[PDB]
Parts: structure tokens; sequence; C-alpha cells
């Protein structure tokens, strides 16, 4: 019909997939062991969510999910957790040794020992999609398997299924926060390999989401369970049009056709709103304008570059729940009219708008805001060229001294691989500079009069 | 005798279509069983124009549903009058058009459009005299744009002398809902311009403003916005189904609205339009109907007709009307507004009057005005299109389905040519045009 398939790649992808797949059950009434607790048509009906689940037995749900890190410790938490009896036991996949925060262990040794077991179970899910759209991968660019397996999966999928939607969903490098000494290398060996494959790739940073939780939600203590249980609502707001009815719904293809002027410029940065504390939600007005204002606010962005350092190319601004097309048109006309909120000179048409009737729904187990309506935004902009410039800075100090490179060598990797990934970053730097320019015409050299 | 097929295409065009068919089912007294239990002979005795007749006292609407994405199509099925629609008139893909006109023209529409043409045929061998084709769709859509212009350009080769008529959502001037609007719109207009007979331009920026200004609706919904559209398609087809003093059927209409075969894009309007406050105080009369019909904020395009000149106008009045009171109001406008008519088409009005008003209005009028003013639409879209193809922006997605750069050039070449034809006739003289040279005086030898 309209089927999607998610792959949860490495520790971050997995930790995220546990948040996501609480909410994908919870939206439909589906219980933590796949059960539909009450069904108006046992063996058909609505059930609009066969796009996210395959049905078995007497109306038990099996999800359309995959879990993989070469660490049992993070997958066994799926097979012994609160939801163990939801998922499929040959869809909680491991390997014999975890990837040490390294690329080459993925791409040329140990990921390369598990890729054909994974691609096979993916083939059995795919054949059971009557209307396969494509697949999403959830990762960190800074991850070990995150870098090393996504790359090797999308080298396989993009010529296994081809014209099918190729998506990524990525934890994207923090400006000042870090986790690992080896993140710049993991990121840049994956962009080299995988930016040739995704049609659109959707971006968030932990340093911004920590900010959202400390400011907007007014949480003193963001655990990763506090963080990821926000992100759930991002893909819940992206995926609504495939899960519920409405007025102006958006397939997984249309983000591509609209967010991407050029097929290297397909990394749009997310934000989602409203986000308030359980004190703030009782004094706010939370109308569509006021959401849409907070959606373009620089502090409020889910990748931590200020969009004002950039210029906007394109954007996608989907609305969910209590929302009205004239009221939305009014907020678009407002952000548009404030030209100070800056687009490129050449932009004829920069927007993609949507209406889905089902509201936002939270989780059990917080002091949380049960709002009536929400927006989910993705920004395409030269502001990502500020954080490319940071990867250009991080890389060159390490790689000149040739720090760490022997750990990648000894697990299957060329030296020319690093070099040719940074070469691609030398291109990307400029691929993003040949856009931020104004459309004015002319060439060569002159020093005299025409008049 | 004379019967019309309608097609609905796009998630946009089927959501309009599904509610047009409610409004019409209301006008004819059809119950959501597909059964007539209305309230006048005529409603049943001219049901033929729109529905197939079926045994056991049933009518099936002669409308087809098309979208390459299954989503909204099922929303129409389990909604209002969804069960009167024929299951075998739903024709649906799996993948979508992706907002992409060339994925609709070349991939997922070529893969599906014959199976439709077959249903369109099965409908056409149900029509004793096939009138022609109505469409509702979106130009900013994928499927409505791309797979509809596939269908438009294929019908015309198969149905040569029948009319093929269109009610398009068109891009608006202030905002945009989809980024590839200028590509989709301009690739569309390329096909439409030479395979259709009418192009009713419908614009959400006006629809949203009519709902806010004239009906004092604080929060206009798409429910609201399709209603006006439905009551205007209603209007435009009233003279086949319902009698009166002057009947102006879809043939007769078109003859009086298209002066040359490419100048067939119109600004429709509905009258009256009045808030729940206003309805108490305004008198519902032929002169307040005429004034609201010319009222430059009340047209269904977000473009100001007073920027140009009417080539031609038509009106469809509905209810108990008085012929001198219609004609003299049509005359009073043309007298006080001489600057708003083109001077070499004389007396720029097509009148027509039906006996029978729309259900829940004591009297109404429909406007179909053909102005130069539509230059504005093609002026904005062809600069936005050169803004895109000059920089090959968004274009890899469509070439990536088997289109070539020659075609973008030919869609553009034609729209620029087309805006130059409407601007050739924007304010074109009734005074002679060109060749101003002469013979001299006789000379000594
Ligand atoms: N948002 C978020 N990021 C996470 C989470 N877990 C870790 N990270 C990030 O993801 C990366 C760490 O993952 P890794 O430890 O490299 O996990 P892996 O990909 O499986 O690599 P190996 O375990 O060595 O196979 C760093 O860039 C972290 O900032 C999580 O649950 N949420
Ligand atoms: N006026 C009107 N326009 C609509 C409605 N729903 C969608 N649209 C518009 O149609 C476009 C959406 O395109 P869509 O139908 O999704 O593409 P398609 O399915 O590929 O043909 C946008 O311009 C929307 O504003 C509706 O009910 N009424
Ligand atoms: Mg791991």
């Amino acid at each position: 019909m309209r089927e999607c398939i998610s792959i949860h790649v490495g520790q971050a992808g997995v930790q995220i997939g546990n948040a996501c797949w609480e909410l994908y059950c919870l939206e439909h009434g589906i219980q933590p062991d796949g059960q539909m607790p009450s069904d108006k048509t046992i063996g058909g009906g609505d059930d609009s969510f066969n796009t996210f689940f395959s049905e078995t037995g007497a109306g038990k749900h099996v999800p359309r999910a995959v879990f993989v890190d070469l660490e049992p410790t993070v997958i066994d938490e799926v097979r012994t957790g609160t939801y163990r009896q939801l998922f499929h036991p040959e869809q909680l996949i491991t390997g014999k040794e975890d990837a040490a925060n390294n690329y080459a262990r993925g791409h040329y040794t140990i990921g390369k020992e598990i890729i054909d077991l994974v691609l096979d179970r993916i083939r059995k899910l795919a054949d059971q999609c009557t209307g396969l759209q494509g697949f999403l991968v959830f990762h960190s660019f800074g991850g070990g398997t995150g870098s090393g397996f996504t790359s090797l999966l999308m080298e396989r999928l993009s010529v296994d299924y081809g014209k099918k939607s190729k998506l990524e969903f990525s934890i994207y490098p923090a400006p000042q926060v870090s986790t690992a000494v080896v993140e710049p290398y993991n990121s840049i060996l994956t962009t080299h390999t995988t930016l040739e494959h995704s049609d659109c790739a959707f971006m968030v940073d932990n340093e911004a989401i920590y900010d959202i939780c400390r400011r907007n939600l007014d949480i003193e203590r963001p655990t990763y369970t506090n963080l990821n249980r926000l992100i759930s609502q991002i893909v819940s707001s992206i995926t609504a049009s495939l899960r519920f009815d409405g007025a102006l719904n958006v397939d997984l293809t249309e983000f591509q056709t609209n967010l991407v002027p050029y097929p290297r410029i397909h990394f749009p940065l997310a934000t989602y709103a409203p986000v308030i504390s359980a004190e703030k939600a009782y004094h706010e007005q939370l109308s569509v304008a006021e959401i849409t204002n907070a959606c373009f606010e620089p502090a409020n962005q889910m990748v931590k570059c200020d969009p004002r350092h950039g210029k906007y190319m394109a954007c996608c601004l989907l609305y969910r729940g209590d929302v009205v097309p004239k009221d939305v048109n009014a907020a678009i006309a407002t952000i548009k009219t404030k030209r100070s909120i800056q687009f490129v000179d050449w932009c004829p048409t920069g927007f993609k708008v949507g209406i889905n009737y089902q509201p936002p729904t939270v989780v059990p187990g917080g002091d949380l805001a049960k709002v009536q309506r929400a927006v989910c935004m993705l920004s395409n902009t030269t502001a990502i060229a500020e954080a490319w410039a940071r990867l250009d800075h991080k890389f060159d100090l390490m790689y000149a001294k040739r720090a760490f490179v022997h750990w990648y060598v000894g697990e299957g990797m060329e030296e020319g691989e690093f070099s040719e990934a940074r070469e691609d970053m030398a291109a990307l730097e400029k691929d993003y500079e040949e856009v931020g320019v104004d459309s004015v015409e002319g060439e060569g050299e002159e020093e005299g009069e025409e008049y | 005798m004379r019967e019309i097929v309608h097609i609905q295409a796009g998630q946009c065009g089927n959501q309009i279509g599904a509610k047009f068919w409610e409004v019409i089912s209301d006008e004819h007294g059809i119950d959501p069983t597909g059964s007539y239990h209305g309230d006048s002979d005529l409603q049943l005795e001219r049901i033929n124009v729109y529905y197939n007749e079926a045994a056991g006292n049933k009518y099936v609407p002669r409308a087809i549903l098309v979208d390459l994405e299954p989503g909204t199509m099922d929303s129409v099925r389990s909604g209002p009058f969804g069960q009167i629609f024929r299951p075998d008139n739903f024709v649906f893909g799996q993948s979508g058009a992706g907002n992409n006109w060339a994925k609709g023209h070349y991939t997922e529409g070529a893969e599906l459009v014959d199976s439709v043409l077959d249903v369109v045929r099965k409908e056409s061998e149900s029509c004793d005299c096939l009138q022609g084709f109505q469409l509702t769709h979106s130009l900013g859509g994928g499927t409505g744009s791309g797979m509809g212009t596939l269908l438009i350009s294929k019908i015309r080769e198969e149905y040569p002398d029948r009319i093929m008529n269109t009610f398009s959502v068109v891009p608006s001037p202030k905002v945009s809902d989809t980024v590839v609007e200028p590509y989709n719109a301009t690739l569309s207009v390329h096909q439409l311009v030479e395979n259709t007979d009418e192009t009713y331009c419908i614009d959400n920026e006006a629809l949203y403003d009519i709902c806010f200004r004239t009906l004092k609706l604080t929060t206009p919904t798409y429910g609201d916005l399709n209603h006006l559209v439905s009551a205007t398609m209603s209007g435009v087809t009233t003279c086949l189904r319902f009698p009166g003093q002057l009947n102006a059927d879809l043939r007769k209409l078109a003859v009086n609205m298209v002066p040359f075969p490419r100048l067939h894009f119109f600004m429709p309007g509905f009258a009256p339009l009045t808030s729940r406050g206003s309805q108490q105080y305004r008198a519902l009369t032929v002169p307040e109907l005429t004034q609201q019909m010319f009222d430059a904020k009340n047209m269904m395009a977000a473009c100001d007709p007073r920027h140009g000149r009417y080539l031609t106008v038509a009106a469809v009045f509905r209810g108990r009307m008085s012929m001198k009171e219609v004609d003299e109001q049509m005359l009073n406008v043309q007298n006080k507004n001489s600057s708003y008519f083109v001077e070499w088409i004389p007396n720029n009005v097509k009148t027509a009057v039906c006996d029978i008003p729309p259900r829940g209005l004591k009297m109404s009028a429909t406007f179909i005005g053909n102005s130069t003013a539509i230059q504005e639409l093609f002026k904005r879209i062809s600069e936005q299109f050169t803004a895109m193809f000059r920089r090959k922006a968004f274009l890899h997605w469509y070439t990536g389905e088997g289109m070539d750069e020659m075609e973008f050039t030919e869609a553009e070449s034609n729209m620029n040519d087309l805006v130059s034809e409407y601007q050739q006739y924007q304010d074109a003289t009734a005074d002679e045009q060109g060749e101003f040279e002469e013979e001299g005086e006789e000379d000594e030898a």
C-alpha cells in the first residue's frame, strides 16, 4: 500500500529506535506486545497503519523495524526490555564484535560479515511490502557502527531497490559538546560514501536538543531518554500523512522533490514546535502564527547553527492537529514578508506546506504538554556551511599529523580514503558557496568605457 | 440526451470532486444510498446529465477518481457520499507523483493511464450524446498536473470534437504550498493550451480572502473553500439540467468565452456572498447580484481585473428573474465601466437565466469573466520558471524520470509567447494596427 521500513544503525540508532517505537505503537492504541486491544474489523478495516506494521494471527501487529549494533548489550535491551514481545526475533540482529567508534571495522571487516544476513531479512520485509516506498536509516555521523554500517547498507540498498526513496536520519555534529575523540573522522568517511545515495537526509544535534530541554521544556536533567523522547515527535510529524487522514498530506517522496534544489544539497536541518514546560503551556496562546514564529527562532533550531549566518533556499513546514489552511497561509505570508528572515536572491518558491488532521500525542511518564496542534520544520540553508567549516578545521589538524589513522588501516581501509573524503569536503564547502551567491550575470575582465 | 463526464485527479482534485458531488447530490435530492428521494420532477428527469442509471432505483455518478497515491482516495471512500461512487471508477497507484510533473507524465502515469482511458470509454459508451469533459485538479500538484496533462493530451486524440474543460487550482501570488509549483504549472500550461477548450483559474489566495472578507469567516477551512468551487461548477452547468428563460450549455458558454483558441483562461466568480450578519440587511436582487459579480475582490483569482480589460463576460442567473432588470444592469456596468472592456469586441456580455435557484439560496448568479488581467498569472509563473531552469534547480528529479531540457525550453517558450499574446491584446486598439505607409504626389518630368 504505502509501506516504510526503518533500520536502526548502531547504539544511537538503536537508543532512538526504542523511543520511536513506543510512540508508533501508542498512536494507534497498539500495546507493548503488539496487541490491538479493541478492533472494529478483525481481519480488515482501519488499520490505516499497515504502512508501519504487518498483521499476523488474530490481529497481532509485527512492526516494520530493524535493530543492529555489533553489541548484544544494546540489542538484548530490546529483547529483554518493556517491548520484547512486540518486535520480531530475527529483526533484533547482532554481530560478534562492536565497532570501537571506528569506520573500517564496519565497512571492510565485521559489518562486512553481517551485511548479507541483514540485507536478507530486509529482502523478506521488502517483498511483503505491496507498496514499498523505500527505507529510512537512523544513525549518528560520529558513531562507529553509525559511520561504518550505514555506509555499507546504502551502498547495498541503492542498487538493490534503486528508485525507491533513500533516506537517512542522522545525529549531526555538535559545535562545542563532544562524545568521542574520533567523531570528525567517522562523519567525513560517511559523507564521502553515502551522500551519493540518500535523496534526502534529515538532521538534528544533541547540543540544540539539550538547549530545548533546558530552556523550552524547562528540564533540569536531560537523560538520553528525555532527549530521544522528543525526537519521536519529529518522525511522528513527518510520518503522519502515511498513518492518518487530513487535508494536504505529504508522502516520503515529496520532501525530496521540494527540499532539494541540487542532489548534493539534501541535508535539511529539523525543528519542531511548540515546546514548553508544564508551567508555560497554561499561559501561552499557542496559535498557528505563534508556533510558526517559534519555529524560525534561531535558539529553537534542532541543529545548532543560527540560520541567520546562512540564507534559506527551501523549506518544508508541515502542520498537525488543530490547524486551518488560511491560518497557515497567514503565517507563511508573515515569515515571507519579513524578508529579513533571509532567502537567496534566486528563490522563486521556497516552501512546502501540509495539513494532517490527527493531533500530537505524548508518552506516558512525564510532566508533558498535551497540545492540540504542532509544526515540524526542515530548513535548507547555507548555515550548514558554518558546521562544514568546523569539520574542515577539526580534520586537518589530526590528519596532517596523521593522528589515529592506523586504527582505520588495520581494519581494512585505504589512506587515500580519508584523503578522498576530505577532497569531497573541499567540494562540499564550494557546492554550498556556489548557492549562497546572488543571481547576477557576467564574466571576464575590463578596465575601459563603453559610453 | 446530452450528458457530461467529470474526472477528478490529484489529492487536491478528488477532495474538491468528492464535495462537488455532495453539493450536486443535494441539488438533485440524492440520498447517500445513490437513490433519488428529492422534491421535484425536473431533478429526477434531468438526472441523466451527471449520473448513470442503474436497476433498482439507483443512480451512479458519472465521475472518475485518479491519484497515484492511495492515501486520500480511501479518505473519500469512508466519508460522505463515498459509497455512491463506483468502486471501478477508482483508479489508483501505489507510489505517488511526489509533487513531480514528470514522474506523473512519464513514469507512474504512463504505467496507469490506459486502465483509466478504458473506464473513460466505458463511461463514453454510456452517454447517448457525450457532451465532453470536466476536470477538477491542481496545477501545483504532481498527479493533477502531470498525470492530468497526460490524460488531457490523450483524450484529445480520441475525442476530437467534444469539449474538454478544466477547473484548476492555480499558484497564488503571496505564498506557495509546493516548491516545484512553477515547473508543474508551466509544464502543465504547455499541454493545456493546445488540448483544452476552457481553463477556469481557481486560486486559494482569493478563496481564503473571500471566506475572510465577504463571509466574515474568522478561520476558513478547505471545507469552506471547496463549497464556493462546487457552487460555481454547479452554476456553470446549470443550463443543461435546469430550465429557464435563456439556457447556456457548456458548448454555448465556451463559444462566447474564447475569442482565439489560446485565450481560454477565465476568472470565475459566485454571487451573492454574505455573512450570517449581512444576509439580514442586503436585499437579494438582480442589481446587488450584478454588483457583487463585478466586484473586483469577489472574483476567484487573486489578481485584480481592473488591471486589464474584459475580452468577454458571461453570467448564469438562477431563480425568479426579470429580463429588463438583468439586461439593464448588464448595461449599467458597461456604461459606468467603459475602461474595463476591450473596445473591438462590442457589447462584451453573454446573459443567461435559469428558473431554478441553488438549494438553500433564494437567488444567485455565476460570473465567468475573461479579462486580459490574467496576464498576471503567466507573468509571475514564467519568471519563476526561468528562475528555476536558468539554474537547472529542482530539474534533476524530472530529467531523472526521462524528460529532456528541450521540453522545459518549449513549455517556457510557449508561456512567454502566451503572455506576449495576452499583452498584445491588453488594451489593443479599435484603431487600425500597423502598415502605416502610403502613395505620394505626382512629380514634374
Ligand atoms: N541523540 C543521541 N545520540 C546518541 C545516543 N547514544 C549515543 N549518541 C551519539 O552517537 C554517537 C555514539 O555512538 P557509538 O558509541 O559510536 O555507537 P556505534 O555506532 O554502535 O559504534 P560502536 O558501538 O563502536 O559500534 C556519538 O556521536 C554520540 O553523540 C543516543 O541515544 N541519543
Ligand atoms: N483548494 C484546494 N486545494 C487543495 C486541497 N487539498 C489540496 N490542495 C492543493 O493542491 C496542492 C496539493 O497537491 P496534491 O494534490 O497533493 O498532488 P497530487 O496528488 O500529486 O496531484 C496544493 O496546492 C494544495 O493547496 C483542497 O481540498 N482544496
Ligand atoms: Mg556499536
